[PDB]
């Protein structure tokens, strides 16, 4: 064809059962992750002389939830620049044309695991309240943007082994804040409840609140944490308020109950300390009540978290978001692909 | 009482 010339740009390799294709600049592609949207892998990038990661996003417009959030990630992870937040390398499509598009290949910036094995690890305070420190830079300044996440978990943070750490996605069941679970409205300290699983979780070992559907779930929430009160009954939507109302009335274990002393370390007074600083963030984090539960800023300033506190990180300046990209506005599934081909095209390095 | 580049993780 006219545009055929294109393709010699790139090449194959067969990763499992998917074909990567792929600027020629990019070698020896190896997968290193997996998750529902991509398949990720590690490449030598000959150009930039360093490691990188490509994920490869197929038919991202199949439908305007998914258009939305995979445009809204394209456009995000170019403007934003933060220590915190994965950064965008290079974006292209193999495909020569609108009719053909399907795949969008995202390169990052190559970190070594998710947050996945750290929170099974033996980690001390330091270690612990460092990672939870880059964790609400990295939120603080996708809400100083206008952007509330409420999808963090660990399979979405990743790590370096000098500790550094980086969120990898902009969001939209273990980790969803009981706002999110149960469609009330939210606010930005919906993303400090995933902190706070996440958190629990690297002292508890197993995921805190492991339901196998949308009401387990729940159940296990109101089992560890108690029923919440009547004002937070009466701000959800009749049907649901009548399951939630419908079960029955745990009144919850202490958070020293949950996170007893035996979880944490106690080889001296500076670590007892801690445990209990540990444990008073914990009961402020995990409030089922989004009215009562601690703001990003409050848990920036909490003493578990402080010690790593240089608003040169904590109160980065926000981006500039281009006008209208991240807007409300409403599309149709083609417009959709177009406007998400367009973006494409126009980042490409 | 680390400095942050004391701060590691071995990731496996
Ligand atoms: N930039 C990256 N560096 C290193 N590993 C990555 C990177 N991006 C993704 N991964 C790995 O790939 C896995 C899946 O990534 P992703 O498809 O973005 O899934 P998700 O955030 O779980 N949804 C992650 O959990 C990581 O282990």
């Amino acid at each position: 064809g006219s545009r055929s010339k294109r393709d010699n740009n790139f090449y194959s390799v067969e990763i499992g059962d998917s074909t990567f294709t792929v600027l020629k600049r990019y070698q020896n592609l190896k997968p290193i992750g997996s998750g529902a949207q991509g398949i990720v892998c590690a490449a030598y990038d000959a150009i930039l002389e360093r490691n990188v990661a490509i994920k490869k996003l197929s038919r991202p417009f199949q439908n305007q939830t998914h258009a939305k959030r995979a445009y809204r990630e394209l456009v995000l992870m170019k403007c934003v620049n933060h220590k915190n937040i994965i950064g965008l390398l290079n974006v292209f499509t193999p495909q020569k044309s609108l009719e053909e598009f399907q795949d969008v290949y995202i390169v990052m910036e190559l970190m070594d695991a998710n947050l996945c094995q750290v929170i099974q690890m033996e980690l001390d305070h330091e270690r612990m309240s460092y990672l939870l420190y880059q964790m609400l830079c990295g939120i603080k300044h996708l809400h100083s943007a206008g952007i509330i996440h409420r999808d963090l978990k660990p399979s979405n943070i990743v790590v370096k082994s000098d500790c550094t750490l980086k969120i990898l996605d902009f969001g939209l069941r273990y980790y969803r804040a009981p706002e999110v679970i149960l469609g009330m409205g939210y606010k930005e300290n919906v993303d400090i409840w995933s902190v706070g699983c996440i958190m629990g979780e690297m002292i508890k070992g197993g995921v805190l609140f492991p339901g196998t559907d949308h009401i387990d779930q729940w159940n296990k929430v109101i089992e560890q944490l108690g029923t919440p009160c009547p004002e937070f009954m009466k701000k959800l939507q009749p049907t649901v308020r009548t399951y939630v109302e419908n079960r029955p009335k745990y009144a919850g274990y202490s958070f020293e109950k949950l996170f007893p002393d035996v979880l944490f370390p106690a080889d001296s007074e500076h670590n007892k300390l801690k445990a209990s600083q540990a444990r008073d963030l914990l009961s402020k984090m995990l409030v089922i009540d989004a009215s009562k539960r601690i703001s990003v800023d409050e848990a920036l300033q909490h003493p578990y978290i402080n010690v790593w506190y240089d608003p040169s990180e904590a109160e980065a300046p926000p981006p500039k978001i281009p006008d209208k990209q991240l807007d409300e506005r409403e599309h149709t599934i083609e417009e959709w692909k177009e406007l998400i081909y367009k973006e494409v095209m126009d980042l490409e390095h | 009482r680390p400095s942050r580049d004391h701060l590691y993780l071995p990731l496996e």
